[PDB]
């Protein structure tokens, strides 16, 4: 029971740009304040101890600041693969909230590749199509199938991935799930992506008796 | 060098419970503390106590009378027990040390484990080839669609992981109960078929080791 105050919940920053990040202690604390960074699908690693000490292995462009209540981290020049979220801590179980860096780049079109269901699928009763859009940004798009040239919404389930460490893009799959019966009952199968790059569309598509 | 490693049991039923055992290499557990801290999915780290050196434990009282930490010096385990779960208990958990003079910063996390409370079964999941269909182009993309497994996680890996560059593994999506993901890898169309590439699945609920070669149609 210390409260730390953390903001802001979000950045978004370019690759050069500087990040600072503030935690409020709700009582004062000298300078027993540290700081974390949390990787996608990573432990937490420590940057940052006793309010201003870089711990070993840690670059220099983190930096930490601050006595009492007000505590201060900053990312002098943020690169690719600072995307992270960061926290601090006080006594062991006095967290802040966190704050999610996440990157912005120069939009990027998609690249799409679809893939047919394999026979393996077929043999136990389905039949996925797969759409993927590849290495685009903003992480916002648009894809639509269709079946023998009609439109169709269901069994369709779209994902991401986290933001790219290196390039800063995203990539998504949109997977249409039919049964195998449903599947082998028609022939075209395409899909149409649309992003912020173009009002044009970026089609792929094939036949199922071609494959 | 440090290493920290738990190992759980993946799934829990609601109202049982959760026993972990964290294990050291590099330091003694005799002279060092080892906190247990836990992160729900998509939140924030929630600190759940600590045995230290000599045997003291301190909790957090958001857990008042659940749970237990103890440890076995002579096999540098740490033990941790909660009990009576319910689903809001769904998360990742971790042992976490401090090997030095840091004030109240833990530098040693281990990996990870991940604990599901849920009612339903362990289900392995099914591994299907993304195969192009039927190409033109100087680099060619492939993939593993993961579908029907129960709990999460599962990790994909290109050729034992010595295929990194070019890898895009999409979120996990829930739908009737059960998970699917797809990984994709962008390879140069020259390079495939003539090298075999193959993805490794593995999902450690059901001790699943999956290899799936990608071939040709």
């Amino acid at each position: 029971s210390i409260v730390m105050t953390q903001t802001p919940k979000f950045l978004l920053v370019s690759a050069g740009d500087r990040v600072t990040i503030t935690c409020k202690a709700s009582q004062s604390v000298s300078n027993d304040v540290t700081w974390y960074q949390q990787k996608a699908g990573q432990s937490p690693k420590l940057l940052i101890y006793s309010a201003s000490n870089r711990y070993s292995g840690v670059p220099d462009r983190f930096t930490g600041s601050g006595y009492g209540t007000a505590f201060t981290f900053t990312i002098s020049t943020v690169q690719a693969e600072d995307l992270a979220v960061y926290f601090c801590q006080q006594d062991y179980s006095s967290f802040g909230g966190g704050t999610k860096l996440e990157i912005k780049r120069a939009d990027a079109a998609p690249t799409v590749s679809i893939f047919p269901p394999s026979s393996e699928q077929l043999t136990s009763g389905g039949a996925s199509v797969v759409c993927f859009l590849n290495n685009f940004y903003p992480k916002d798009i648009n894809v639509k199938w269709k079946i023998d040239g009609s439109e169709r919404q269901n069994g369709v389930l779209n994902s991401w991935t986290d933001q790219d460490s290196k390039d800063s893009t995203y990539s998504m799959s949109s997977t249409l799930t039919l049964t195998k019966d449903e599947y082998e009952r028609h022939n075209s199968y395409t899909c149409e992506a649309t992003h912020k790059t173009s009002t044009s569309p970026i089609v792929k598509s094939f036949n199922r008796n071609e494959c | 060098q440090v290493q920290l490693k738990e190992s759980g049991p993946g799934l829990v039923a609601p109202s049982q419970s959760l026993s972990i055992t964290c294990t050291v290499s590099g330091f003694s557990v005799t002279n060092y503390g080892v906190h247990w801290v836990r992160q729900p999915p998509g939140k924030g780290l929630e600190w759940l106590g600590v045995i230290w050196a000599g045997g003291i434990t301190n909790y957090n009282s958001a857990f008042m009378s659940r749970l237990s930490i103890s440890k076995d010096n002579s096999k540098s385990q740490v033990f941790l027990k909660m009990n009576s779960l319910q689903i809001d208990d769904t998360a990742m958990y971790y042992c976490a040390s401090r090997g030095g003079h840091y004030g109240y910063a833990l530098d040693y996390w281990g990996q990870g484990t991940s604990v599901t409370v849920s009612s339903a079964s362990t289900k392995g999941p099914s591994v299907y080839p993304l195969v192009p269909g039927c190409t033109s182009g100087s680099s060619v993309t492939l993939g593993c669609l993961v579908k029907g497994y129960f709990p999460e996680p599962v990790t994909v890996k290109w050729n034992y992981g010595a295929l990194s560059s070019g890898v895009r593994t999409v979120s996990s999506v829930l739908q009737s109960g059960f998970y699917s993901l797809s990984s994709l890898v962008t390879v140069p169309s020259s390079t495939w078929p003539s090298q075999t590439v193959i993805c490794n699945v593995a999902h450690p609920a059901s001790k699943t080791e999956l290899i799936k070669r990608i071939e040709p149609r």
